[PDB]
């Protein structure tokens, strides 16, 4: 109300609106999902388009060999933090011949987002990103809020009806933390997830997104006829 | 420093500080562009509200960026020094690093880019000046005229107004000027450029000032006596 | 962090006034009496010391300083703000001046320096101005004897007597008819006495006012002998008994 | 006073074939008169269908290797992973040479691969940036004692056709993979021999449509 | 006041929305994507007859294969150019390649949000980038002062979009020759613009592979201005 | 190197070499010391090949960003002055490079002298590299305004051809170019081994060399 | 943050105007009159003193009537404080020409420079505008006599006579009314003094309430001499022209 | 730019079948005096490697306390920094490499010769060196020093080549690093009979052995030899 003009100021219940409204951004962005196994970790998003003769904007980036997330929300702000954590994956790697934590990943992102939010000029980044990766210690999902919240999960979801993937993944826990070794039956997982939050449109060959990191497989995304095998 | 963002846009999609900067530009005393077949003339309006001036030494208001190029203009007095200054060391960088001078319509560019640059600046708050550029480009006999603007659009004209009562005098010159046949003497040019700031300027007197530009680098300003004479002219064929 | 005030605090408001150097002045006008007379062979500032409590040192709290050797300061109004003032001028009149000609700076100078600082804290940014007003007295070679004001805005002017702060208005009035131009110092200290009683309530002695003199060179304070041309500073402060001889004579 | 500069010694040789291309070095590193390692790679697979080898000073040499395959990795990031063709790195490393021209990167740079014709392309650097499309380069210590062998019996200078008597050419033949790897192998055999930097073992790695394949020969280590 | 970065409760950026107000009121651009060329047209809105018209350039080449149309506050778009031409021939310079299309519009549109309290606020202009190269072909992308760029088969911009998006709508298909575009954009503009369509007061421009990108002159447009009055009166 | 370049009736001639040391060792024998600016400016090369190289493609960068910017072709005198403008940058710092550009705009054909140290001179004939004065014997004696187009490209490939044979760091093959109105053209890589013992019977110059 | 106290001065009104400058220029109007009047052998500038005390050290005062060198001097009209920053400021371009071409600054010229200071304190900086009015009477070869105003937009214009300060209003009509193209010296010097004696405030027109000076070429042979008048000699001016 | 003031002389290194060995001498010289006797110069980081450096101690010292901020900075925020996460022989190595050539690269080397001896997650055999110019290469042996003129040879007279590691034991690897570190104090004028060893086995783990001597020395021989040439007695 009158504590909402900038980042810099608290609410007299101790809240920061301005952060509480770059988070209202995530919720009007397009539903994305992020699942995993013990071998293999997916990302599944539901591309949106402005018309019919536009194309339909892309959800999912990839960070490393090893790391990529996917986004719902501004898409510039992501490009900012993907294009941070494209750099801190080479500096590990430049460096200390490492391949970059999915942990540590998430720790850095936290740290840059907080930044935003206590210095007076500057804004919250107005982004949710869904990052999994394979590292030393296996698969990982990674949730990161804008406020600076990461969080590690087996399964998630970010974006506009967003609940009901996030209710069937709960339901799901038990089965799908078990696909080990197939990372088909993993997406079919996902995709069944993803179902679950649309209304009146359904998944065409040009609407879905798909992305899969593991064991022996490198981060590679999947669209156009590449996913129609999963429709 | 100082990186107040004062140019911001409104939630109707206007930038009100450029706006208010063309109110000031609305203020100033009216200047007038007539381009012919082989010149243009720049004619200016002087407010007779200063008396006692003395007009060998007050700031003249059509000025040289060089000597092919000349630049009038509508506004804050004040603002328009720094724009000409800037549009006359550009002025001799050009011809310093490219061995060519200026030709008008680059001149024109560089001044709305600078006013341009000022409407997103921090800290800084737009020009209240509109310009009148006109010359003639090295080995080129085709007359050339543009106006620039706070905002930073820039365009070429056969003949324009800025200024106080400019609407008025628009007006004059668009059933005035024919473009199919332009006026074809440097007098036909200068009459028209005298006619259309007797629309508004009140008493033809010490309040019209006239430059007119010709191919090659001719440059001349006109005298009271020369110009008294297209005034007494104008009106004795009035009186029919 | 940063200092992200680089823009005015003190604005022309729609009637011309500038408010900030208004309240100051205001602030000065609260403040306690201070004044100057000027006599043919020196120049007298003085002040009341008044004590915020009697467990106090007030010898230890000087309201009247030292610039140069031949110049000295009082003030009215806010005490910080003239104790980092004369921290100021009696830098600036070496670095811009002794530094560069080997000599102290002449009155007049020294305050044209004081009122530059005091007037860039009326324009730059995110800052109040100065909220004092000073007196200057001071002695120089080619000007002689002299005695300027200093407000908040930084303009000055030379007086040959006045007053600032509580009760200057009426100060102001009782010392247009007791100066005169054959004035000796001795005669402007005793007027400078009289003038200060008035807007003194309390306690009126050597302990409770503050008074120096520009006069003679004092050679027996230059703590060095051996060069003829250095006969010692004009600056003297009046001690607590040589004030209270001169009430005797009141 | 610090000398930043070194020698690591070594040799490389790039061959452009037809519809191929051979890009060898020797695995020897040195300092002065000793052996550091008998087995350290000095050819490396760069991606897109690439290798590289930076001769000279092994630290400079690693250092621009690992610049320029990260600078392929930001090329496939920002150009909607786009295939650099070989013409493309070659530019690119132009200007990551230059940028140390007042503090130069003490190699000879060659790369190879293939053209977006598919045919075989070699392209040689100095330490300072100039870089140029060939058929045959030598580079490192023994550089001039392979080149004129490989002017000889790869761009056959000097040789006629007999009877005509120095009227009339050899005509051009290419050259196919295993005749060329006869050729790169004869090089370094004979450059072991004469040249005291030159030995333990060779590294080739031949590139074609189908990828990067590699090849190891032992080398007198004398 | 209040901050230039600042997020409206529905989770919005107020300037960015403000920005595109402003370019609902500037004159329209169309832009149509096909097998044989990208077309792109703009309505020059002349605000005096004195005023000569060709010297509005609405109409711009980036390079021989990328050009560019514009609509809102055509000033600010002088620096977008400026830096596109410049992405367009550094990477010319350091790769000896043309530069991808995309690549190009997202070099662009990396500008669009670097703005604080950099510039003092977003760009107040729309861009529609058309071009051609080895990987995607033909291709149309809209470029907002938001930092969002959408490709599109077709695409309107300006103070007559949503009428022409429309229509667009109906009219666009995948085999739509040159020709067809190029009279289904003066068609369009002659719909949505105020003064009657000449070849004075609008503009067509096309990006082929041979050729590369050509502004029209107003000889040539005239003739399928003509040609377009014709075929409209054939039923 | 040897490069050599000269203005006449129907153009400009632009001739160089091919020859690239190292010291005593000779590390290319066909290199390109000619870059095509545009279709209407060229560019010679003599001194450091890396600054030759990597200044004259800056070069090219900022030509063409001159015809996007003005809509129009930057001239010969611009092109030249932009050049010894970014030499002027790095002056003393140490870069060797020597150059001519060569091209046809406005004014007709127009030939510029730049070098390292910043000088620009404008002129009908040039030669630079460590051949240049064997070139400019035989231009000084053969140079006419009234050249046709055939003896013109003859002149400059025989020219290199007697600093080839002379200068030690000059030779292996010689590239032709003629600047037009309509633009340049290439007019071949040609041995200077083949061409020395053609010229030598058809000329019947190198009389000293036997053959 | 810092943004909820700034007054932004460096803005439009919605009319196109600057609302510092406006404000600025009203600060001006009740500072004490200053006029200049420029005769075709010499200039006269005359200003009035605010509301002294008898106490005041007049003859070791300056608070109107400042030197930036030779040839040139200036007239205050508002904040003195404000005036001396930009004097000072003045004086050192004045030296800058000098060391540079060797010859002393054109009138012109010194006071653009100023005139563009000013401007740029009402365009960016966020700082407020100095409060002060400048009548600048000097000569130099090429334009002989000059007088030139300034104010707080940064806008300056060339004058034969001028006020500035307190009353400009009735003291333009009054000079505009006497003053004749033919006029020399000591006739301006007499304008300026009646016009000051009738646009005061105060009850009556005393030396100790004026500041004055003159330019003359009233000097031996081809040269130029400032001379700022001393109590006793505006005293005697006042005697003189028979206003006391 | 500088020049080395209180240096250490030779490390030596080699692999074996299960494992790496890595020793050097405990002395810190003054030019020719032999001004410290205490000086470890081999320095453990985790269980699973050993840094051994040669050159000025100073930088030694400084290089030492880099290792020891990079294993507290690798346990910030890591819950498998004992396990998984946990510094690696390559990771410690690219590092100091890293820095190496950086500090070369601005004219203010770190004025040593480092070999990394470690072994990996995997069980995989790390020993890499690197130097002063920022220059890496890695072998079978490897030796800084008098020890690349001295004791490579010894050395690799046990393993010339890769294949011949798996036939090496730990007690003929010891065995030679022991021989070879006599032979440098027979001939390396700023060497000392007391050194450290470092053994990094993927099953018996990090065994580190200090004050270690110099032993069965052969001299006796010496009595025989009288004057230069000619004398007799
Ligand atoms: C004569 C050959 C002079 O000796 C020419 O000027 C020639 C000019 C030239 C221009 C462009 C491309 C190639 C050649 N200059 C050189 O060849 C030049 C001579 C040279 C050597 N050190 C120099 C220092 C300062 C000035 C000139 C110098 N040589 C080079 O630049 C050498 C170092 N570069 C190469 O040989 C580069 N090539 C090596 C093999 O791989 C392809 C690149
Ligand atoms: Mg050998």
């Amino acid at each position: 109300n009158n504590y909402d003009g900038d980042t810099v100021t608290f609410s007299p219940t101790g809240r920061l609106f301005q952060v509480e409204y770059a988070l209202e951004a995530i919720k009007q962005g397009s539903v994305t999902v992020g699942l995993r196994s013990n071998t293999h970790a997916v990302l599944v998003a539901l591309k949106r388009n402005a018309d019919e003769l536009s194309s339909y904007q892309k959800k999912i980036i990839k960070c490393d060999e090893h790391m990529g997330l996917s986004l719902a929300g501004l898409a510039p702000d992501a490009r900012v933090l993907s294009n941070y954590l494209r750099q801190q994956c080479n500096y590990s790697s430049l460096v200390f011949n490492r391949k970059l934590a999915v942990e540590r990943a998430g720790h850095l992102l936290c740290d840059k987002a907080q930044k935003n939010t206590q210095s007076y000029g500057g804004r919250p980044y107005g982004v949710g990103l869904l990052i999994i990766g394979y590292d030393k210690s296996g698969a990982h999902l990674l949730e990161f809020q804008p406020s600076g919240n990461v969080t590690e999960l087996y399964g998630t979801a970010i974006g506009a009806r967003s609940q009901g993937a996030k209710t069937y993944l709960e339901r799901t826990l038990d089965t799908f933390i078990k696909i080990d070794g197939n990372p088909d039956e993993l997406i079919k997982a996902g995709v069944e997830a993803i179902s679950q939050s649309l209304r009146d449109e359904s998944l065409t060959v040009d609407n879905l997104s798909i992305a899969i990191v593991g064991k022996d497989t490198p981060f590679t995304i999947y669209d156009g006829e590449a996913v129609a095998k999963y429709i | 420093g100082y990186d107040r963002a004062l140019s911001i846009f409104s939630p109707d999609g206007h930038i009100f500080q450029v706006e208010y900067a063309l109110e000031a530009v609305k203020r100033g005393t009216c200047a007038v562009g007539v381009k012919g077949k082989n010149c243009v003339v720049l004619g200016c309006e002087r407010r007779s509200t200063l008396k006692l001036q003395d007009t060998r030494i007050t700031p003249s208001k059509v000025s040289k960026i060089d000597s092919h190029v000349v630049l009038s203009f509508s506004g804050l007095n004040a603002d328009s020094r720094i724009l000409i200054e800037k549009a006359r060391v550009e002025a001799q960088s050009h011809r310093l690093t490219l061995e060519d001078p200026v030709t008008v319509e680059y001149l024109t560019r560089y001044v709305a880019g600078v006013q341009q640059r000022y409407t997103q600046s921090g800290g800084v708050r737009p020009f209240g000046v509109s310009t009148l550029i006109a010359g003639f480009d090295p080995r080129d006999d085709e007359p050339k005229l543009y106006q620039t603007e706070p905002s930073g659009i820039y365009s070429s004209w056969s003949a324009q107004t800025i200024g106080r009562n400019s609407k008025t005098v628009r007006e004059f010159l668009e059933k005035n000027y024919d473009r199919k046949e332009p006026p074809a003497t440097v007098e036909e040019c200068v009459k028209l450029t005298v006619r259309s700031l007797l629309e508004v300027v009140q008493t033809g007197a010490k309040n019209i000032e006239i430059t007119v530009v010709k191919p090659d680098s001719d440059i001349v300003a006109l005298s009271s006596e020369e110009i008294n004479q297209y005034v007494t002219q104008i009106e004795q064929e009035k009186q029919e | 962090m940063t200092d992200r005030y680089s823009f005015s605090l003190t604005t022309f408001s729609p009637s011309g006034k500038l408010g900030q150097i208004d309240y100051a002045l205001t602030a000065v006008k609260q403040g306690v009496t201070s004044l100057g007379i000027k006599a043919t062979n020196g120049v007298v500032i003085a002040t009341e010391k008044k004590s915020s409590s009697p467990l106090a040192m007030s010898e230890t709290l000087s309201k009247v300083s030292l610039l140069t050797p031949d110049i000295g300061a009082v003030y009215s109004g806010m005490g910080p703000d003239y104790r980092v003032l004369v921290d100021k001028s009696r830098k600036v009149a070496h670095t811009s001046y002794k530094r560069i000609y080997g000599e102290y700076p002449p009155t007049k100078l020294l305050v044209s320096e004081v009122a530059k600082i005091m007037q860039e804290a009326t324009q730059s940014g995110g800052v109040r101005p100065f909220g004092v007003s000073l007196l200057i007295a001071g002695h120089d070679e080619f000007n002689g004897f002299s005695l300027y004001q200093v407000d908040p805005s930084g303009s000055y002017f030379p007086w040959k007597a006045t007053a600032i702060g509580k009760g200057s208005v009426a100060a102001k009035t009782f010392l247009e008819k007791r100066w005169n131009d054959e004035l000796e110092l001795e005669d402007a200290i005793h007027i400078a006495l009289l003038t200060l009683k008035e807007s003194v309530e309390g306690e009126f002695n050597g302990d409770t006012i503050e008074l120096a003199i520009i006069g003679d060179e004092n050679p027996d304070l230059l703590g060095y002998t051996g060069i003829p041309t250095d006969k010692g500073p004009r600056f003297r402060k009046l001690t607590s008994q040589e004030i209270n001889d001169r009430l005797e004579a009141l | 006073q610090f000398n930043p500069y070194g020698d690591n010694g070594g040799t490389i040789l790039g061959i452009a074939g037809e519809d191929f291309a051979v890009l060898a070095g020797d695995t020897r590193n040195i300092t002065d008169y000793s052996i550091n390692s008998r087995y350290e790679p000095k050819v490396f697979d760069c991606g897109d269908n690439i290798v590289m080898s930076a001769n000279g000073f092994a630290a400079d040499g690693d250092a621009l290797v690992k610049r320029f395959k990260n600078s392929v990795k930001w090329y496939h990031f920002d150009h909607n992973d786009k295939k650099l063709s070989i013409n493309s790195a070659a530019r690119n490393i132009q200007h990551l040479l230059y940028s140390r021209r007042f503090f130069p990167y003490y190699v000879y740079n060659i790369i190879a691969g293939l053209d977006e014709d598919g045919k075989g392309a070699v392209y040689s650097f100095d330490p300072v940036g100039s870089y140029q499309r060939e058929q045959c380069r030598a580079g490192g210590a023994a550089a001039s004692l392979i080149m004129p062998f490989l002017d000889n019996q790869v761009n056959f200078k000097n040789q006629y056709e007999p009877g005509t008597n120095g009227k009339v050419k050899k005509p051009l033949k290419y050259l196919s993979v295993e005749e060329v790897i006869k050729l790169v192998r004869d090089s370094f055999t004979s450059a072991t021999e004469r040249h005291i930097q030159v030995g333990d073992g060779l590294e080739i790695l031949i590139v074609t449509k189908d990828g990067v394949r590699k090849e190891f020969y032992e080398l007198k280590r004398d | 006041d209040r901050g230039v970065s600042t997020f409206s409760p529905e989770g919005r950026l107020f300037q960015v929305e403000y920005s595109l107000e402003a370019i609902k009121l500037g004159s329209t651009a169309i832009g149509i994507a096909t097998k044989e060329g990208v077309v792109l047209g703009v309505e020059k809105r002349a605000t005096s007859p004195l005023l000569e018209s060709d010297s509005i350039e609405k109409i711009v080449e980036i390079d021989r294969h990328i050009g560019c149309a514009m609509s809102g506050l055509t000033a600010d778009a002088r620096s977008m150019i400026e830096h596109a031409r410049t992405a367009a021939v550094t990477h010319n310079l350091y790769y000896d390649e043309d530069i991808n299309v995309e690549s190009l519009t997202q070099s662009v549109c990396d500008l669009a949000l670097r703005f604080g309290e950099l510039m003092s606020r977003p760009f107040g202009v729309a861009l529609l980038i058309a071009g051609h190269d080895a990987d995607d072909g033909y291709q149309l992308f809209h470029a907002e002062p938001s930092g969002t760029f959408y490709r599109y088969n077709a695409k309107a911009i300006g103070s007559g979009s949503e009428g022409a998006q429309a229509e667009l709508l109906n009219e666009w298909h995948s085999s739509l020759t040159l020709k067809e575009a190029e009279l289904l954009v003066l068609k369009i503009l002659k719909q949505v613009m105020e003064e009657k369509l000449d070849e004075n007061n609008a503009q067509l421009s096309c990006i082929t592979k041979q050729d590369g990108f050509k502004i029209y002159d107003n000889e040539k447009t005239a003739e399928l201005i003509k040609e377009l009055k014709e075929k409209e009166a054939a039923e | 190197t040897t490069t050599l370049a000269f203005k006449f009736q129907h153009g400009v001639i632009a001739a160089v070499d091919s020859r690239a040391s190292a010291g005593s060792y000779i590390s290319a024998l066909r290199m390109n010391k000619v870059i095509e600016i545009n279709p209407y400016l060229l560019g010679t090369m003599s001194g450091c090949a890396a600054d030759c190289q990597y200044w004259e493609r800056l070069l090219a960068k900022e030509c063409r960003l001159y015809y996007l910017r003005n809509g129009e072709r930057i001239s010969v005198s611009a092109a030249s002055k932009l050049l010894s403008n970014m030499m002027c940058q790095y002056r003393g710092m140490g870069l060797s490079m020597g150059s001519m550009i060569c091209g046809w705009d406005k004014k007709g054909p127009g030939l510029y002298y730049v070098d390292e140290h910043g000088t620009r001179l404008s002129g009908n004939m040039f030669s630079t590299g460590s051949g240049n004065t064997y070139a400019y014997g035989v231009l000084d004696s053969n140079y006419k305004w009234d050249l046709s187009v055939e003896d013109a490209l003859y002149l400059g490939k025989r020219s290199i051809l007697a600093a080839a044979h002379r200068d030690a760091y000059s030779g292996g093959s010689v590239n032709l170019y003629h600047v037009t109105e309509d633009g340049w053209i290439y007019h071949g890589n040609h041995d200077v081994g083949e061409l020395f013992w053609k010229v030598k019977e058809e000329e019947g110059s190198f009389n000293n060399v036997i053959g | 943050g810092s943004r909820r106290y700034d007054s932004r001065t460096t803005i439009f009104s919605p009319e196109g105007r600057l609302y510092q400058v406006e404000y600025a220029l009203e600060s001006i109007s009740h500072a004490g009159t200053a006029i200049g009047i420029m005769a075709s052998d010499g200039i006269v500038l005359a200003a009035e003193r605010k509301v002294t005390s008898t106490l005041l050290e007049q003859d070791t005062s300056t608070e109107k009537l400042y030197k930036l060198n030779d040839k040139i001097a200036v007239a205050v009209a508002g904040l003195t404080a404000d005036a001396e920053i930009l004097i000072n400021t003045a004086r050192i371009h004045a030296q800058n020409y000098l060391k540079t071409y060797n010859e002393d600054i054109p009138v012109e010229i010194l006071v653009r420079r100023l005139s563009d200071i000013k401007q740029g304190y009402t365009q960016h900086g966020g700082l407020r505008p100095f409060g002060v009015s400048f009548i600048y009477a000097g000569y130099d070869d090429r334009y002989g006599y000059q007088l030139y105003t300034s104010n707080p937009s940064g806008n300056y214009t060339g004058w034969k006579a001028i006020s500035v300060g307190a009353n400009t209003s009735a003291a333009q009509t009054l000079l505009q009314m006497d003053y004749k193209d033919d006029m020399k010296v000591d006739d301006a010097i007499e304008l300026a003094l009646k016009t000051l004696s009738k646009t005061t405030d105060s009850s009556a027109l005393t030396y100790d309430r004026l500041e004055f000076a003159t330019i003359r070429k009233g000097a031996n042979d081809g040269e130029v001499y400032q001379k700022i008048f001393k109590p006793q000699e505006i005293k005697d001016i006042l005697v003189k022209t028979g206003i006391t | 730019t500088q020049q080395p003031i209180v240096t250490g002389t030779s490390v030596i290194s080699m692999k074996y079948d299960n494992g790496v060995i890595i020793a050097a001498d405990n002395l810190g010289s003054y030019g020719s005096l032999l001004r410290f006797n205490g000086v470890e110069r081999l320095i453990p980081v985790g269980d699973n490697t050993v840094v051994g450096i040669s050159g000025d101690i100073s930088d030694m010292q400084h290089i030492e306390r880099l290792l020891k901020d990079l294993v507290t900075e690798n346990a910030y925020d890591n819950p498998l920094a004992d396990a998984e996460e946990a510094l690696e022989p390559s990771y410690i190595f690219e590092y100091l490499a890293t820095v190496m050539y950086q500090r070369r690269s601005k004219m203010n080397p770190l004025w040593n010769a480092i070999i990394v001896a470690g072994v990996q997650s995997n069980g995989d055999q790390f020993l890499r060196y690197v130097n002063l110019l920022g220059v890496t290469y890695s072998s079978p042996t490897l030796a800084t020093g008098f020890g690349a003129h001295m004791a490579n040879p010894l050395l690799r007279k046990v393993v010339d080549r890769e294949s011949d590691i798996p036939k090496t034991t730990v007690q003929v690897a010891e065995e030679a690093i022991v021989n070879a570190m006599r032979v440098l104090y027979y001939r390396d004028a700023r060497s000392s009979r007391n050194f450290s060893l470092a053994i990094i086995d993927k099953n018996t783990g990090l065994t580190f052995k200090k004050n270690l001597q110099v032993e069965n020395m052969k001299w006796d021989f010496a009595k025989d030899i009288k004057g230069y040439g000619t004398q007799k007695i």
